[PDB]
């Protein structure tokens, strides 16, 4: 009718809302410590499946207060449906993802990459986004990507959604464990943190190193999402001077950035497979006992026939 | 038009107690040979210890938790929808006649 123009018309200063942040991830990672820790609670409950978390964000220099949806998902294969619940068309302008990367575990890091490769293109298309649209997103995003201040090439966001992607890596206190521990060489980390740039930078991603128990970037990763997803300012330069805590912005990774980081280590060349550097962890569980099944009395019957024959 | 629960809550509310529903019947602990059997000298899978597998067993497949989490979101948007129109009447205060 005629109201819904008038009074809609009459629109007052405000902040954009309902921003769809989505988190996957294998499961068990610290994923829900990682984001319950962001969003202020020390950690909140674990589960299966979808789970809602409202980050409130509040904007001192505006004196406002934003609440942006954090949905955490489980690392199931078997609950990958319910996606469509999670992604919608109208919330799609407005998404961003962020990788849950436990490096206690680095072995499973880059085929769970490989499993998102899968999981979010065929969610993404299987919902059917007009070539308009999703073409205008792909551009302004890379445009986003070019125009960083604190690029082009071959293999730069040469497949991608268009959206601001994040990767967070977690667990960090851990990594001097497995250092000492597992004898982990420090050109395997330097060899893990190439092709981890090598991923973003084909993607348009950033990482930011972190650690609930170090308590480390949290408040740069605050800064970093709020600033991502509402457009606020940033100053963080491109922490990547220590390999303890390295952040990259989106936009400054290079491939030159990445090959000053192959010159590092020397000990087998960066082309080769993921899982042919990194040394596998060996399954300690042993297998259970073998069944100790009887013979029947069938089998046992006709054998002793043979015997009593034989005789 | 301030809501002293945000909208958000609506639905985080939902979730726990969805999420206290499911743990009603998941949280069981599972029954075990590990009693006596000793042998597997290790300290107990949250995943295994505590039956978290049910999920994977469902006789209708995930539709169920299709089924509730459409449920859930159809009532968090009509009620949203319900509160926006409220919040229409915001004009009241901020208008040139």
């Amino acid at each position: 009718s005629s109201i819904l123009s008038e009074v809609s018309t009459r629109a007052r200063s405000k902040l954009p809302s309902g921003k769809n942040i989505l988190v996957f991830g294998e499961d068990g990672s610290g994923k829900t410590t990682l984001m319950t820790k962001l969003q202020g609670a020390e950690h909140g409950k674990k589960g299966r499946g979808l789970e809602y978390l409202y980050l409130s964000v509040h904007d001192e220099d505006r004196d406002d207060h934003t609440r942006c949806n954090v949905w955490i998902l489980d690392g199931d294969l078997y609950h990958k449906g319910l996606l469509k619940f999670a992604v919608s068309a109208e919330s799609l302008p407005e998404t961003l993802v962020i990788f849950v990367a436990d490096m206690s575990r680095p072995w499973t890091v880059m085929e769970s990459l490989q499993k998102w490769a899968s999981v979010l293109r065929e969610h993404i298309d299987k919902m059917k986004i007009p070539p308009e649209k999703m073409r205008e997103l792909e551009r302004k995003f890379v445009k986003d990507f070019q125009d960083y201040m604190e690029p082009l090439g071959d293999n730069v966001l040469t497949h991608n959604l268009g959206i601001p992607v994040l990767v967070v890596c977690t667990k960090c206190d851990a990594v001097s464990v497995l250092e000492k521990e597992h004898d982990y060489r420090d050109e395997h980390l330097d060899f893990i943190q190439s092709h981890l740039r090598r991923f973003c930078l084909q993607y348009g991603a950033a990482l930011i190193y972190t650690s609930v128990k170090e308590e480390k970037n949290l408040d740069l990763l605050y800064k970093y999402i709020v600033h991502k997803t509402y457009g606020f300012h940033f100053t963080t330069p491109a922490l990547v001077v220590e390999k303890d805590a390295v952040f990259i912005p989106a936009g400054w990774d290079n491939e030159k950035k990445i090959a000053i980081l192959h010159e590092n280590f020397t000990t087998v060349k960066p082309e080769d497979a993921y899982e042919d550097f990194i040394v596998k962890p060996p399954v300690r569980k042993l297998v259970h006992d073998k069944e100790l099944a009887a013979e029947d009395e069938q089998v046992f019957l006709m054998k002793q026939q043979s015997l009593l024959a034989k005789q | 038009i301030y809501l002293n629960p945000p909208i958000e809550e609506c639905r985080y509310k939902l979730y726990q107690e969805m999420f206290a529903w499911k743990m009603v019947v998941l949280s069981l602990p599972r029954i075990q040979s590990q009693r006596y059997q000793v042998g597997v000298h290790y300290e107990l899978t949250e995943e295994e210890k505590f039956y978290r597998n049910a999920l994977t067993r469902m006789p209708d497949g995930p539709v169920a938790l299709e089924e509730s989490y459409s449920a859930v979101m159809g009532i968090v948007s009509e009620v949203e929808q319900y509160v926006k129109v409220w919040l229409q009447y915001q004009c009241l205060w901020d208008m040139q006649a």
